[PDB]
């Protein structure tokens, strides 16, 4: 039904904008594993992601047909929804890359 | 494994 | 757009 495109290891914050702070999504620190999933039928993409430890879902956001994804650093990305601003602070340079990619190829196709 | 797309 | 985080901060 819906397909795993890419596997990258980042930090998941959400923004607070009421305090200036970044905070970590599921409000604990950590690693998680975030996907970026294709529903091959709709043509539809969404990011999700579950901490390493908890397999909690930290993030379990739609790819808008228009959305601006900022590469803020080469290790923190963030794109903003009518909500909130999230933010994933990838582990490596590399990880960054790859899912910046999948993420820049689910714009063009959508 | 990914939730319900909500 | 937000700065990107303190290290402090992850």
């Amino acid at each position: 039904s819906e397909q795993s495109i890419c596997q990258a290891r980042a930090a998941v914050m959400v923004y607070d904008d009421a305090n200036k702070k970044w905070v970590p999504a599921g409000g604990s620190t950590g690693f998680s594993r975030v996907h970026i999933y294709h529903h091959t039928g709709n043509n539809t993409f969404r990011v999700v992601g579950r901490k390493i430890q908890d397999h909690q879902v930290v993030i379990n956001c739609a790819i808008p047909k228009g959305l601006k994804y900022n590469q803020a650093t080469q290790t923190f990305h963030q794109w903003r929804d009518a909500r909130q601003v999230y933010g994933l602070n990838f582990g490596s340079k590399e990880d960054a890359n790859v899912f910046a990619s999948a993420m820049m190829h689910a714009l063009e196709v959508l | 494994w990914p939730p319900p797309p909500t």
